[PDB]
């Protein structure tokens, strides 16, 4: 689980 | 310039046939033509303008990251010669080309023109985004200053959200994640990473109430990013 | 040739590092200078050079499919000018032009050189498939003459591969599952297309006796893919 | 569900 950064690839 | 010849909103029109198509090289490629037309961008074309190049240059950071870590395994080990380095040099230039087109971008002329709040701190958001994909790659004495110019371009556009949108404005939202993130896993601060995102979501939770349901449901779904990372952290 | 001063060890290992990395234009890049070199492929890196343009080529095909799509419901319906039809050209001619590029490959001197069963079938499978790819967009005089070049590269591959290998050989399954496709959805032959897989399928299973517990799962594998297109079909 | 044919992309 990789921490989330916007906007998120396809 | 090889978009000079065709029409701004012909060069829109493809970006979005090329979204569609999932061709996100031709999607930035058009994007890049439609601002070098010289016009300030609309809402929606900035978000063609960043979901393009977030593309790009999110396949190559996947590949630099998956070379950067054969070429430490194999500096820990059977010495198999210079590929792994060469190779994981060429995406990163490749990288590091991307991040200056943008940035290039951004500098001529879309920040100086951008005067509302959700223009110009879009822009800057995506400046600090596009600073601190050339500083996961960065080693030599430019590392502190790109950095730097990450950290000033989130600051600036946090001091603006902060006066001009209310808490819970996706931009602002997306703007606090990814300032967070960079706390986090760029500039060792992961206590400041943790209060940013803490911060931002009790605020955004607090002005829920001011909202429509599709706007409740753009808020909410950036408020469980950050719900994530904090479970992720803590 | 860009890759004409790599050493051609270091174009297979770097075509390896760029699987891994997902970098499929840079492992076709890197396998088209490997066979540039002049020698013969072994069979992994045959392997590599077939793995890298079907992920190139595939990207296209899909891309392709989609606004060809779009083109139609277009020409069906609001008039939005020539935007669709001009970048669906683009992309085709790119696609054409990868294709045209294989070929070339195959021609210069790959097939010429091949004496091996495995390696000329392998090939000739490839020349099929290529000429395949351009028969899904062709729509001029040179439409019939394609098909058939790919009707002929297919069937002089079913001929030596029904003389040298056994029913269960993954490069004979997987020839037959892909020439069955072309006579499905290229040729207008779908009872051909069905006969040719059933009897592929029922003659491998007749030889799986033969086989180790991994060839028994290299050639199930490709029997369950014929026994799916006949489910579709049938 | 799309027939198949091989190799199948990544
Ligand atoms: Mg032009
Ligand atoms: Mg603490
Ligand atoms: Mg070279
Ligand atoms: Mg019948």
């Amino acid at each position: 689980p990789r921490r989330n950064t916007l906007p998120a690839m396809d | 310039g090889a978009m000079g010849s065709m029409e701004r909103a012909s060069l829109i029109q493809k970006a979005k046939l090329a979204e569609q198509a999932e061709r996100y090289e031709d999607m930035a490629a058009f994007m890049k033509g439609a601002v070098e037309k010289g016009e300030e961008l609309s809402c929606e074309e900035r978000n063609l303008l960043s979901v393009a190049y977030k593309n790009v240059v999110g396949g190559q950071r996947a590949a630099w990251r998956v070379l950067s870590s054969i070429e430490q395994k194999s500096n820990e080990s059977e010495e198999k010669g210079p590929e792994v380095r060469e190779y994981r040099e060429k995406v990163e230039t490749e990288l590091q080309g991307v991040c200056d087109t943008v940035l290039g971008l951004l500098d001529s002329h879309l920040i100086k023109e951008a005067g509302d709040a959700e223009s110009r701190v879009f822009y800057l958001k995506m400046k600090g985004d596009y600073y601190r994909y050339l500083a996961e790659v960065a080693t030599g004495d430019d590392k502190k200053r790109i950095i730097d110019s990450a950290r000033s371009a989130y600051q600036e556009a946090m001091d603006i959200s902060k006066k001009e949108m209310p808490p819970t404005n996706p931009i602002r939202l997306g703007l606090a994640l990814n300032f967070s993130v960079f706390h986090y896993e760029i500039a060792n601060s992961p206590e400041e990473a943790i209060s940013l995102a803490k911060t931002t979501f009790d605020e955004a939770m607090a002005d829920l109430h001011t909202l429509s349901e599709d706007s409740y449901k753009d808020s909410t779904l950036i408020m469980q990013l950050l719900r994530d990372n904090l479970t992720l952290w803590t």
